[PDB]
RNA sequence: CGGCACCUUACGAGAAAUCAAAGUCUUUGGGUUCUGGGGGGAGUAUGGUCGCAAGGCUGAAACUUAAAGGAAUUGACGGAAGGGCACCACCAGGAGUGGAGCCUGCGGCUUAAUUUGACUCAACACGGGGAAACUCACCAGGUCCAGACACAAUAAGGAUUGACAGAUUGAGAGCUCUUUCUUGAUUUUGUGGGUGGUGGUGCAUGGCCGUUCUUAGUUGGUGGAGUGAUUUGUCUGCUUAAUUGCGAUAACGAACGAGACCUUAACCUACUAAAUAGUGCUGCUAGCAUUUGCUGGUAUAGUCACUUCUUAGAGGGACUAUCGAUUUCAAGUCGAUGGAAGUUUGAGGCAAUAACAGGUCUGUGAUGCCCUUAGACGUUCUGGGCCGCACGCGCGCUACACUGACGGAGCCAGCGAGUAUAAGCCUUGGCCGAGAGGUCUGGGAAAUCUUGUGAAACUCCGUCGUGCUGGGGAUAGAGCAUUGUAAUUGUUGCUCUUCAACGAGGAAUUCCUAGUAAGCGCAAGUCAUCAGCUUGCGUUGAUUACGUCCCUGCCCUUUGUACACACCG
């Protein structure tokens, strides 16, 4: 999170402006590159073709 | 709100201030240059020439510094 | 066949609640009687009529008024029901507070001024608000423009800047005066226009903070329901710190909050390194004993070894692990075994949506508007006030004694902070004085020195011996110092003397569940001086629960409402 306030000034008074941006961890360099409960289990390559009693030599 | 600062009253009459003696030639009053023919040049070495004086109640007295005597 | 009814749906109806009639009614017409035309005045007056009477029937107007009313929604509230939760609630206790003296904040009274904000929690040791000057905004008095800029007046025959002697002043402010010595266009006068303001407005605002609310809550997309406001999702049951999960399901998939997260405390003889940490060995030594031992000292060269202790980076470690039982066998829950760790491991930082006319314009060169701006509400100088004291209240400190006061002796932590041409920082050692304190050196910009901060409670051995007494240390006099330009209204420190209330505190009321309460100091902020204050830290270390909704409240559902400024209605 990065916030910036600035008073306007405007005729009337004074008006207050404030900006969050909620960037992505993606690009996140210097720091964590997700949120702490993100979990990231993968897929899996368990499958193959198999046979009982090979030795190939 | 600070019980709304009243208006002030007054004990002593407003002071004029000073003027300047807006003098008439001081010149013209010190030199004296008659048919071909002034107190004292400040002894002390800030001015050399240019510095007059004025003498009242045994007073001899310099304006561009301030030396004095008797 | 006739009845009294009932159940489902919504054909169709309805503003909806609901209705098999309240349907077949803008696609308006089967027959017929009665009634209503905004709310009140008013079913009143009057006339008639019936009645024994009480009264009944018939039945106006003047005048008054912007709504009254119906059904439903969301919220709030209930001395309505059900289900949960909390030491800012109770239970059971502890320490108390409320009673005393004093410190300190608030009010009131006083005053020249006793500046001001805040008033239930969410004002009252709060404004980091411990004010001698400064601070400072208040009071009495004196100066300066530091009024940029554009014009206009003026002016080098001087716009004006200053400063000697006396007067003057609180004053060695040429502030103002007899006095003209100096300056030369930088400046005085006027308009317009600025500038500053702890002046007002926090009910015009920004930002920040506090609170609702430390609880579990909040929201949209698409779908379903409803004419709509809205609703479901967001829930019967169980479970959890928890809208958090198991699940249930006109929803489905999501989002914030919660949880994760981050900081810190606890464990590691398992890696990595310590001349700013330590332990050893080995030199050179000392007291005892002489067995080579027991106690220590020194060597940042001994060109010694290492990392239990300490430090800090890289990690590991709890996941309720194993086991025994109950639970929709599901999420969980209770016990054991293992363990440093089994309440979320303990403690915190962070922290949704909607709000409050909560606080702050006195933090701000953050601000709109109003005011003021030269005899100034700008600023500065001297002096005083914020401390004034019949009185009421809050946060506290010290006490009321023998579980105690003293007097010697034992001398055990942890969190931190520190400067050099100062206007001086932490200050060690040496030397003086009873002490406060003074002086000469030294170390430290710091794991290096202050510092092992040898803190205080606490332990021992003695004096006191039940009493306002050696308990308690107000008030007051004398004296010695320290900081500061200035201690009078005692700044504070030390010595002698004075020895006041108070013998455990009424009705009331606050805080708290384990290394917690209570006790006890210590450091850091404020700071020239001053801590009975806060923010932290450690030392000693408990009784009592480990439950409940009686009180004060909070959350969810149902229900009622003539409330919505929301029952302080």
């Amino acid at each position: 999170i990065d916030i910036a306030i600035r008073h306007v000034l405007m005729r009337q008074g004074v008006l207050g402006i404030k900006v969050k941006i909620m960037k992505d961890p993606a690009a996140n360099r210097f720091g964590p590159r997700a949120l702490p409960d993100a979990v990231k289990i993968a897929e899996a390559k368990d499958e193959d073709e198999v046979i009982p009693a090979p030795t190939v030599k | 709100g600070g019980k709304k600062r009243k208006k002030k009253v007054y004990t002593t009459p407003k002071k004029i201030k000073h003027k300047h003696r807006k003098h008439k030639l001081a010149v013209l009053t010190y030199y004296k240059v008659d048919n071909e023919g002034l107190r004292r040049e400040c002894p002390a070495p800030t001015c050399g020439a240019g510095i007059f004086m004025a003498n009242m109640k045994d007073r001899q007295y310099c304006g561009k510094c301030h030396l004095t005597l008797k």
